[PDB]
């Protein structure tokens, strides 16, 4: 299963190509992989929060 | 004038308030008692608390008439002050003056009719929160006299919309009727603190 | 134009209304609602 | 004189609160016409046998 | 001046500090004792710790009325004061001038 | 290396500071806000 | 006029054929027919939930 | 800049041909221009509000 | 409207060419623009002054 998604339309920080935007929803909360890039990628959760389990 | 400062005219002294209100005389309780239920006493309770003390009152006297034991406390403690003897005192190291205006006082007290009554009915207070009693005025002469103790019901008054600790007469407006000065003995004994909605010992002894 | 002819005195008043609760004021002060924490410094 | 009235501007100006609020509801008149019954409910079925 | 050294000025004391506020008069308590249960008893009593001591008095006003052995407690206990004869005293070793004003 | 040569003797200093308001604390640790809500109890 | 209406993109349990799906259908608060169906399609939202004035 | 845009999950009055519908996000607060219409857009955010500046 | 022109044709400094003489009445009393160059212009009148509103 999926612990959580936080997506509510909104990603916390997606940075690329040296820009940092807010986008795509592409939140999570699991150390399967990339906790270190986890901790970049999320950890800004500017507008609201709706946690929606995909049971991935 | 009375204590509060307002000012006090004897023409209207002449006639009770509430003798131009020959509507609340017709009345007849509705007996809010019958087939209760704890969401009823709640919504009777909180709707009281807004200055619909009509339904609060007849639940009061229901209540009083229907329970034996509660019946029976109320009446021994009323009692208790009944029997009391009183006396009326000077103030303060008082001059020549004070003190035949106080014996005066008690002498006029002492040949008053009803005032047994009139300290009865003032002690439903106790448990309504509030007692209202109406005087009648007359002139024997050159002195003004207490005619007669009238007891109003509860159910006779509200709350001032923009006033909580104000009670006013029922005359069908939204705002009541403000009381009239020297008109009433009013008694609001105190159990605990706060508005006089909320001040009876029923409302304690409801559930 | 907008006339009505109506007793005062009679038992019942006409168009009567109805207080069924009363003023309340409803506020939105500080860490009682979303909107001032995860929202704008708003206060309604 | 200020070389820079315009920014002498805000300096040499004043506030005062006279219109703030200087008007009034209309005095309450559903009294007159008009008894308040208050409910506890979402309806009020009065009921009379004429 | 006051006891705390405030300073005192005569001139607000001819109407009382609520009445600019006619907003608060016209309230009415939510009785917050409806319908509890531990967990918003909990919540209560913590956002009154942070401030909001609103919902705390009113709970306090519900728990009052509505427990007879509570309300009989605090009501005796309140009355044994209530009873008791009070006087003023003058200060330690007071002059006549300090006792006069006591 | 954006140092900063200052005399701080003159009636006023550089780089004067302004405290507006003080490090008032914001909490979110009821269930009063829909954090609890949306999320697994949440708190801010 | 109707009251009862959900449009911030909120879920709802509708079911097709077999399962129960997100999906916005109904979503009023006022019910004159399949008030029996209408109870599995309007199991209330899981997530944030805004009405408005359809007048329809 | 925009120091706000008042849009993110809400919507604002927007008075048009004579029929004022609520769309477009055309939420803002500054003292730019327009200031005595500002009430008119700013008439209905009847929805929740997040506000998300455009730097502008 | 310009309240004041604070001419009465006196040597106003007009500072061109690296030589600040006077050319012509250029005083002027207003915050609309150049009050920088307005301090080189309406330094030094040198001479008797009289404003005498142009209401441009």
């Amino acid at each position: 299963e999926v612990e959580g998604v936080f997506v509510r339309a909104t990603v916390e920080r997606r940075c690329r190509a040296g820009f940092c935007f807010d986008k795509e929803g592409q939140g999570f909360a699991d150390g399967v992989l990339s906790d270190e890039q986890l901790e970049a990628l999320e950890s800004d959760p500017l507008l609201k929060v709706e946690r929606c389990t995909f049971s991935g | 004038v009375d204590v509060y400062g307002n000012p006090i005219r004897t023409q209207q002294l002449r006639e009770p308030q509430t003798s131009r209100l020959a509507g609340l005389a017709k009345e007849f309780a509705q007996h809010p008692a019958k087939g209760l239920t704890p969401a009823k006493l709640a919504r009777i309770l909180v709707e009281a608390e807004q200055g619909n003390l009509q339904a609060q009152a007849e639940l009061f006297m229901d209540m009083e008439e229907r329970d034996a034991h509660l019946f029976a406390e109320m009446s021994k403690r009323k009692r208790a002050i009944l029997g009391l003897d009183w006396a009326v005192e000077p103030p303060r190291n008082a001059s020549a003056a004070e003190k035949a205006d106080a014996d005066y006082l008690h002498e006029l007290l002492l040949d008053l009719e009803g005032l047994e009554d009139l300290l009865l009915d003032a002690l439903d207070g106790i448990g309504h929160g509030y007692s209202c009693i109406e005087l009648e005025w007359a002139l024997q002469g050159r002195e003004w006299m207490p005619l007669a103790f009238h007891h109003r019901p509860q159910s006779w008054f509200q709350l001032n919309p923009e006033d909580q600790n104000e009670l006013r007469l029922r005359d069908n407006s939204p705002a009541g009727e403000a009381l009239q000065p020297f008109g009433w003995i009013i008694h609001r004994p105190r159990a605990r603190s706060g508005y006089v909605a909320r001040s009876g010992l029923f409302r304690v002894l409801a559930w | 134009f907008a006339p009505a002819a109506d007793p005062g005195a009679a038992w019942y008043l006409l168009d009567t209304s109805r207080s069924l609760k009363p003023l309340i004021y409803q506020e939105r002060m500080k860490p009682s609602f979303t909107s001032m924490t995860k929202e704008d410094d708003e206060q309604v | 004189a200020i070389i820079t009235p315009a920014l002498i501007s805000a300096l040499k100006t004043s506030f005062q609160k006279h219109f703030q609020d200087a008007l009034a509801t209309a005095p309450s008149t559903y009294l007159q016409v008009a008894t308040v019954i208050p409910s506890t409910t979402a309806s009020n079925t009065y009921g009379w046998l004429g």
